[PDB]
């Protein structure tokens, strides 16, 4: 043993070794150790992991014939409002606080065979236009397809990205917005109806909890 | 980043006093090295450079109480730091918490596996453990209980970042 | 399930089903439920029965 | 007669105190569902127009004292309406009597059999269960424990009669 001992760099001193404890003045059953792990367990009988591929939301709202230009908001939903709503999906879904959810939104519009007129179904991820925005230039580009009104029922899956690991859901007015674009004038215009009905229906496609609300 | 398999730390909280009462008792512990004191804990001696941490935290609960006095604990973690004034114990029930009676388990170990949203901890993101008695605690004519809790080690450590030496 | 459900009168209501009760706030051995049943003994070293027959 | 299997009645006698002493104390109660009081019970409900009933009765009784209170207790039967002021300790190990401590078993079912000269229960005959405890109760500086009984049911229930509704 001289100054040539290779020197092993650890974090770990010996300054304080093995910690016994022992029972003294009582019996055991009276004086116990526990040993637990405080992980987060979603309830039981409710928790968005019941949602998972079932619909949580649904609205219909309208539109007139005079807001069928090209590049015309028809229809907003915020992704902050669909989470936090009244119904009882959302209020399964306003118990997680934190974690992931993969979202599907579907869209379909009731039309006669006369009319048929091409929407767009975006997701506007950073809530960059109002529903007062006739744009088309900013309609053109986001993240969505274009569908038929009259044969068809479109549907499409999008997650929620969150700058850190999970994303945090309480408080949280900043989890997208999602819009139904007009990209046409109807196909026929005279003798035809004011006005028309789009139904929207968004489902969970994937929730997980990694933090859970408790009073 | 640095990472160390086991990283002790032995840092000690401060002790926390509860009335006897049958009103329900929330003792609050922060798990934050970062935050300074009068000396340096061994975590700051040695990375309080970073900006950031991750790992798992191990902690030393301890419930002083008298031999005569009976209460339910409900040890609770919290991350993301929310804020929780009072429990729901329908909802903890639902999560499968046990409570138990420091008449019989007054000493313990808690495993606090990493969970933030953001990635890591740091000085303002910290898990916090609540030790929630829901009947209050009921005990002999004035005693008082005091929760003291020590952080002992942090496993499977990670950092990164580097800051200014202010 | 309609009116012409059969009803079998019984006078037992399930007002109060099964009365569960547990151990909280100490050990079982030292709180502890017994069941017994108060008959009648005679004695051992005495009582009418010794007389029998004499 | 009307039979009944089991017969729950759920009625529970007056909780009687004892001080804490070294006199030997008696705690009697009688069990006569006849008995009216402000609210008819179960019993008087739908049994109330017999003379007189017999079956097997089962009684909740419970002792609630301290944590450091001792005391012995005999629960002794007493049928066809005699009135007992003291017993005869001899007299009750001769009839292999078991004492418990109220240190370790203060709660527990009595299972009444029918036992009565005349035949059946009724406003006049009834069982009485008498809690004797031989050296008093210890308990700590000025204690006072409560016996409280509850007739739970009726076991091979059967009874007889046809009352003038008073």
């Amino acid at each position: 043993p001289d100054f040539t001992k290779i020197i092993w760099p650890t974090v770990v001193e010996r300054n304080f070794s093995n910690p016994q404890s022992e029972i003294t003045t009582t019996l055991q059953e009276l004086y116990g150790d526990t040993f637990e792990t405080v992980s987060i367990c979603p309830p039981q009988s409710y928790g968005g992991e019941l949602l998972k591929g079932k619909i949580f939301f649904s609205s219909t709202p309208e539109f007139t014939r005079e807001d069928l230009v090209e590049g015309k908001i028809l229809a907003s939903f915020k992704l902050d409002e669909v989470l936090s709503g009244l119904g009882m999906g959302a209020m399964l879904m306003t118990q997680i606080m934190s974690g992931h959810a993969t979202i599907r939104v579907s869209a379909k519009v009731m039309l006669s065979k006369f009319c048929s007129f091409a929407l767009k179904l975006v997701y506007d991820e950073l809530m960059q236009l109002n529903s007062d925005t006739t744009d088309f230039g900013k309609i053109s580009v986001l993240p969505g397809a274009i569908f038929s009104t009259q044969e068809e029922e479109f549907s499409f899956d999008f997650e929620l990205f969150s700058p850190g690991v999970h994303l945090k859901f309480d408080n949280n007015k900043l989890l997208g917005k999602v819009h139904l674009a007009a990209l046409s004038a109807p196909n026929l215009t005279e003798n035809m109806p004011e006005s028309f009905s789009c139904t929207f229906n968004f489902s969970i496609v994937d929730v997980k909890t990694t933090f859970y609300n408790i009073g | 980043c640095l990472s160390i398999p086991n990283f002790p730390v032995h840092i000690t909280g401060k002790t926390q006093q509860l009335h006897v009462g049958p009103k329900p008792s929330i003792a609050r512990f922060s798990f934050n090295p970062f935050d300074l004191g009068t000396v340096f804990n061994r975590f700051q001696s040695l990375c309080a450079h970073l900006e950031g941490y991750s790992g798992d935290l191990i902690v030393n609960w301890l419930v002083t109480c008298s031999a005569l006095t009976n209460a339910r604990l409900y040890i609770i973690p919290v991350y993301d730091n929310y804020s929780f004034e009072k429990f729901s114990e329908e909802k903890l029930i639902q999560c499968k918490y046990e409570f138990k009676q420091i008449s019989l388990v007054r000493k313990g170990t808690v495993h606090i596996p990493f969970v933030n949203w953001f990635g890591s901890y740091s000085r303002t993101r910290f898990p916090k453990l609540l030790f929630y008695f829901p009947n209050g605690v009921s005990g002999p004519s004035g005693e008082k209980i005091h929760v003291t809790v020590q952080l002992d080690r942090i496993l499977n450590f990670s950092g990164l970042g580097h800051r200014l030496f202010k």
